[PDB]
C-alpha cells in the first residue's frame, strides 16, 4: 500500500496524526552480537 | 590351578609394572 | 574502550553451542586395577 502511494505521488493522514508503530519484539531480526 | 597361578603372576608383574612404567 | 559494538566476524551458532557443550565430557574413569596376589583375593 505504501509503495502504491509513493507511485501515486509521481503522477499526482489518519495514520500520520500519531507516531510510528512500535515494532513487535518477536518479529524483528535478532541483534548482531558485539 | 594354572589359571590361578597365571592370575597371580600377572597381578604381581603389573604391580611391579607400576614402578616399571612409572616414568616410561 | 569496551565499546566495540562491531558485529563479530564469527557468530555463535547452535551447533557450536552443543559441540562446546559435549567437549565437557572426558574419557571413562580409570580406576587402579585391583591386584590379586594370593588365593584369598581370587576367591
Amino acid at each position: 500500500l505504501d509503495d502504491l502511494e509513493a507511485k501515486e505521488n509521481e503522477q499526482l493522514n489518519s495514520r500520520l496524526r500519531f507516531g510510528e508503530a512500535e515494532p513487535n519484539l518477536e518479529t524483528l531480526p535478532a541483534l548482531p552480537d558485539a | 590351578q594354572k589359571i590361578i597361578e597365571n592370575g597371580i603372576r600377572n597381578n604381581e608383574m603389573e604391580s611391579e609394572g607400576r614402578k616399571f612404567g612409572h616414568f616410561e | 574502550r569496551v565499546k566495540n559494538k562491531n558485529p563479530a566476524p564469527i557468530q555463535i551458532s547452535a551447533e557450536q553451542l552443543l559441540r562446546e557443550a559435549v567437549e565437557r565430557q572426558d574419557v571413562a574413569f580409570v580406576p587402579p586395577k585391583i591386584n590379586i596376589t594370593d588365593l584369598e583375593e581370587l576367591q
